[PDB]
This record gives structure tokens, C-alpha cells and sequence, in this order.
């Protein structure tokens, strides 16, 4: 129940930022109604395969919200910045963004899936530990992609407001209309930043394989062990 | 434990060796995913770092939560390179140019996608109570892998792409193209 | 189908070596015998007077 509750206020913190960067709540509420149709679909998936609701299928569930947040905003945002810079009403603005990210959609869940799908197949009592972990992340994936090509183009056809106009509009709000303008010449100050690190390449590699060396030496330092000790709230004393 | 304990390496091998196929599917190329791959260690060393900091172990919920930092990381870097590509193949810029400008038509995403996740994972580091133990433990290690993962790949996935687009050539292109 | 990979050969590559290092992992892991079971299941009963 403690890992429901954090799962809860992970979907109302990703709703929190969804709405800082959009501004637009029906454009935000649009990710925010993905991520439940995915998730309890999951729990319906994990149930054809005979799993568990245990710690590892939930935290399946928490981990999962970043891939699936992703497949619904490349479609808000494509549609958005389709309206945003020709002047098509929501419907068939987002027809046309669907019609040219539906195969990236599709193809790089597969290319995503491929980080868990061999973990699936750990052997012996380790094994159903990450094997419950995979499936419960690639299923979602797949669930996400399925909503991305059936929900979520409806909400944007019929939930999004029109904009034509070359428009991001820095003027009529107090708050936000300062957040964006601050983010657009961090934009540019960050653009040139790369742009002077790519007349670079020379020891900017050289700095990349120090973070590896510092990786493979960090790792071997650190110990191993399965599972952790957790205060189950009750213990035993042996009297011999 | 006799009963052969140890596969993580072999499968950690397997899973890259398939991204790295299925990254060549997506771009049509043998070299290109290299830029996307060499994103890893980015996430790795903060992984490290935070479990090291926190003193926590290489554990399941250490390993479980790095293939997550690691599949995310791959999100972001996939679709700076996706838009680096089609800029070049779609519009003909040349190189360097048409990674700028892809380079960050996605930053405003890419800090979106992370930022909104690092506070989402929040609640399981920050997290006391009843098995606090393991929230504890799967929470940092995703955090301190995709702060890493997204402030470092944002600065070298740029560089990435570029340095591979040369050591493997095509000496008939680059400036400006147009068709 | 056949015009996308056409276009597309190292997909079409990646495809066939997917398949393929499945097939060699799946030999690593595979039982060896020489017939799978075909004999149908006996039980007996011993008793002793
Ligand atoms: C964003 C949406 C997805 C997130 C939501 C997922 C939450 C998952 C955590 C649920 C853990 C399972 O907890 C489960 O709860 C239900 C509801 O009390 C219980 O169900 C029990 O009460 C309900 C009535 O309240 C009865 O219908 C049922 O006969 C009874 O068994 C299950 O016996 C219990 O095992
Ligand atoms: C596609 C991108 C993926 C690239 C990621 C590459 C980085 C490597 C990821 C982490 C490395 C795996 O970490 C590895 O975990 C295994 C499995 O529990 C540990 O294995 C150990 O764990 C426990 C505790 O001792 C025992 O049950 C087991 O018998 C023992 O061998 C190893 O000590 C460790 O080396």
C-alpha cells in the first residue's frame, strides 16, 4: 500500500511538471489520462500471466510512468507544434502528426523493449525476481504504445484547443510568461554552449573516457548482495 | 549459490548487443547507433555515484533501476539523433548545423521527459515506513543515474553524433544540401 | 513487404540476426536426448505375502 501511495503521488508530480512546461491544462490532462489507462491495463496483462501484485510489479508500475509519459507527449507536442506552425484545427493537425510519428512510436518502443526483454530470461530463484520486473515494464511499453495509436490521437483531435499563428506567446500570463521567456535565451545560451564544444571534440572525448574509467572503478568498489533487510515490524530472540 | 549464480554479465552483453541491432533497424545504419550507445556510461556513473554516497549495495533494486535510467537515457539521445538525421536527410543540412538545430527542438522535451520523472521517483527516495528499505534503495539509484544521464548526455550527445558521422565517412556531402 | 526491405537491407539484416542469436542462445539452454518421451506412463503395484 505504502508503494500505491508513492505511485499516486508519482502520477500527480508528473501531472505538476506536464503543466509547467505546457501550459495548456487540457493539453497536459491529455499524458495524465495515459498513464492510467496503461498502468491498469498492465495489472490486466500481469494477471494473464499468472504474476503477483509484490514489490517488484509494483515498482514495475512507478518506474514505467517516464516511457509511457514519453509516447503521449511526442503527440501532444507534435500536434501542438503543428498548430503552432501552420494553422490547422486539432483534428487534422493531428492527423498529420500521427501520420509521421506512429512508425517512430511503434519502432523505438521496440528498440526500448529490447533493454528489458533479455532480463526476462534470468534462470533459477533469482530469476523470477527480474523476470516479474521485465514483463511488468515491457508490457506497459506495449500498452503504451497501443494507447498512443488509439486514445491519445482522439484526445488531441477533440481535447485540444486551435493556435495558428507562429506561436508561443510570451505575453498574457504573470508566472509562466516569465518561465518561458527565461528558458529561451537559456536556450541560446545553451545552443552556442554546444556549438563551442563542438568546435572542441578533442579532450571533450578524452573527458568521456575518464567518466568510463570512473564508472568501471566505481563499480568494482561497490559490494553486492540480493535483497535488502527491511523492518518488518517484528523480529525474534533464540534462547539456547 | 554452487547452483551457477552469476548470469548479469552474459544478459547485460545480450541486452546491448539487441539495442544496438535494433538501433540500426531504426536508422538504417551500422554506425549511427553507436552515438546513441555511448549515452550508458553517462547513466551508470550517477547511478554509482548516488548508491555509493548513500552507501547502498549492487543489489536487484540496484540493477532493475539502472536499465530503467538506461532505457530513458536511450529515449532522449534517440530523438536528438532522430532529429539530427531527418535534418540532414530530410531538409539536407549539413552536419554540424543540422545537429544544433536538432539538437535542441527537443530540449524543452528531453527536460520535460526527466525532470517530470526525477520528481516522480521522488516519493520512493524520501520515503519512510513500511518498506521504506526498498524504496529507498531503487529510488536513488534511478535519480542519481537520470540527473547524470540527461545534464551529461544534453552536452554529449551533440558531440556523439558528430564524431561518428566522421570516422565513418561519406567524403561527398556535408555543407548544405538542398532535394 | 519485400519493397521495404529492399530499400531497407540492414533492418532486414537485423531481423535475420535476432532470429539468429536467439537460436544460438536457445542451443546453449536446449536438453539433448535421443527421443523425446514417446513410451505412454506405467505405474505398478508390488505387494508381498
Ligand atoms: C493509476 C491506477 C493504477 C494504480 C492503482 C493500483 C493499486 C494496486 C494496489 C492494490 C493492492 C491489492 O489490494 C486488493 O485490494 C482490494 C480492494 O480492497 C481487495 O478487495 C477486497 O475488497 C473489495 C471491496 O473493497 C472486494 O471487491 C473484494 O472481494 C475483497 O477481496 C483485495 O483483496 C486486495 O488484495
Ligand atoms: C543495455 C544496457 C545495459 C548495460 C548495463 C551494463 C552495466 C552492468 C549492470 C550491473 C552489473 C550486474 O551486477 C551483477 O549482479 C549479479 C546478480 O545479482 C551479482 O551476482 C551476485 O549477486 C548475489 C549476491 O552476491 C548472489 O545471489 C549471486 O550469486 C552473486 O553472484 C554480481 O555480483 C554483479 O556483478
Amino acid at each position: 500500500h505504502e508503494v500505491v501511495k508513492t505511485l499516486v503521488e508519482a502520477i500527480i508530480l508528473v501531472f505538476l511538471v506536464m503543466y509547467l512546461f505546457l501550459q495548456n491544462f487540457r493539453a497536459t490532462l491529455i499524458p495524465t489520462i495515459a498513464v492510467p489507462v496503461v498502468l491498469l491495463g498492465t495489472f490486466a496483462v500481469l494477471a494473464a500471466f499468472g504474476f503477483s501484485i509484490n514489490t517488484l510489479t509494483m515498482f514495475g508500475m512507478v518506474l514505467a510512468i517516464g516511457l509511457l509519459v514519453d509516447d503521449a507527449i511526442v503527440v501532444v507536442e507534435n500536434v501542438e507544434r503543428v498548430m503552432a506552425e501552420e494553422g490547422l484545427p486539432p483534428k487534422e493537425a493531428t492527423r498529420k502528426s500521427m501520420g509521421q510519428i506512429q512508425g517512430a512510436l511503434v519502432g523505438i518502443a521496440m528498440v526500448l523493449s529490447a533493454v528489458f526483454v533479455p532480463m526476462a530470461f534470468f534462470g533459477g530463484s533469482t530469476g523470477a525476481i527480474y523476470r516479474q520486473f521485465s514483463i511488468t515494464i515491457v508490457s506497459a511499453m506495449a500498452l503504451s504504445v497501443l494507447v498512443a495509436l488509439i486514445l491519445t490521437p482522439a484526445l488531441c483531435a477533440t481535447m485540444l484547443k486551435p493556435i495558428a499563428k507562429g506561436d508561443h506567446g510570451e505575453g498574457k500570463k504573470g508566472f509562466f510568461g516569465w518561465f518561458n521567456r527565461m528558458f529561451e535565451k537559456s536556450t541560446h545560451h545553451y545552443t552556442d554552449s554546444v556549438g563551442g564544444i563542438l568546435r572542441s571534440t578533442g579532450r571533450y572525448l578524452v573527458l568521456y573516457l575518464i567518466i568510463v574509467v570512473g564508472m568501471a572503478y566505481l563499480f568494482v568498489r561497490l559490494p553486492s548482495s540480493f535483497l535488502p533487510d527491511e523492518d518488518q515490524g517484528v523480529f525474534m530472540t533464540m534462547v539456547q | 549459490e554452487r547452483l551457477s549464480g552469476n548470469q548479469a554479465p552474459s544478459l547485460y552483453a545480450i541486452s546491448l548487443i539487441v539495442v544496438f541491432l535494433c538501433l540500426a533497424a531504426l536508422y538504417e545504419s551500422w554506425s549511427i547507433p553507436f552515438s546513441v550507445m555511448l549515452v550508458v556510461p553517462l547513466g551508470v556513473i550517477g547511478a554509482l555515484l548516488a548508491a555509493t554516497f548513500r552507501g547502498l549495495t549492487n543489489d536487484v533494486y540496484f540493477q532493475v533501476g539502472l536499465l530503467t535510467t538506461i532505457g530513458l537515457s536511450a529515449k532522449n539521445a534517440i530523438l536528438i539523433v532522430e532529429f539530427a538525421k531527418d535534418l540532414m536527410d530530410k531538409e539536407g543540412k549539413g552536419l554540424i548545423e543540422a545537429t544544433l538545430d536538432a539538437v535542441r527542438m527537443a530540449l524543452r522535451p528531453i527536460l520535460m521527459t526527466s525532470l517530470a520523472f526525477i520528481l516522480g521517483v521522488m516519493p520512493l527516495v524520501i520515503s519512510t515506513g513500511a518498506g521504506s528499505g526498498a524504496q529507498n534503495a531503487v529510488g536513488t539509484g534511478v535519480m542519481g543515474g537520470m540527473v547524470t544521464a540527461t545534464v551529461l548526455a544534453i552536452f554529449f550527445v551533440p558531440v556523439f553524433f558528430v564524431v561518428v558521422r566522421r570516422r565513418f565517412s561519406r567524403k561527398n556531402e556535408d555543407i548544405e544540401h538542398s532535394h | 513487404m519485400p519493397n521495404f526491405f529492399i530499400d531497407r537491407p540492414i533492418f532486414a539484416w537485423v531481423i535475420a540476426i535476432i532470429i539468429m542469436l536467439a537460436g544460438g542462445l536457445a542451443i546453449l539452454k536446449l536438453p539433448v536426448a535421443q527421443y523425446p518421451t514417446i513410451a505412454p506412463p506405467a505405474v505398478t503395484i508390488s505387494a508381498s505375502y
